[PDB]
């Protein structure tokens, strides 16, 4: 557990969450919750 | 197909190499594009230009 | 902080690189 330092944290969100696909299941009054194009952009930031 | 993830593989993971690429890769196609009219050119008009004047320097 | 920090001289060398594009143009290159 105390061999994960920051480094390690950032590859491997890297390689599990950096510009991948995401699964979604929503359910109720979802009408303003946004598209799957709206989530899949914001994987990575176009910023740095 | 290696090539498609290599070459993903080593540039835009970030934002200002990227501004590079699309910069810098408009240059080196406006070269290759400028080269190619400029050669298309003077293979359809050969001595119709003006270097290909037989009495150029002599008018006297 | 110290990403941005860098993150603003990767393409601080973006303009400098980009500017010396659009001028000047050495273009055999």
């Amino acid at each position: 557990i105390d061999a994960v330092d920051a480094s390690t944290i950032k590859r491997v969100a890297n390689r599990f969450i950096y510009d991948k696909d995401i699964a979604i299941a929503a359910m109720g009054p979802i009408q303003r919750l946004p598209d799957y194009n709206w989530f899949r952009r914001r994987t990575y930031w176009n910023r740095y | 197909g290696g090539i498609f993830e290599a070459l993903y593989k080593v540039l835009m993971r970030r934002n200002s190499v990227y501004v590079t690429f699309v910069i810098a890769g408009a240059f080196v196609g406006e070269r290759a594009v400028d080269y190619g009219v400029h050669k298309l050119w003077e293979h359809n008009n050969v001595g119709k230009r003006y270097e290909d004047i037989s009495v150029l320097g002599q008018r006297q | 902080i110290q990403p941005t920090d860098v993150k603003a001289a990767a393409m601080w060398g973006v303009a400098a690189a980009t500017g010396g594009l659009y001028l000047i143009q050495p273009w055999g290159w």
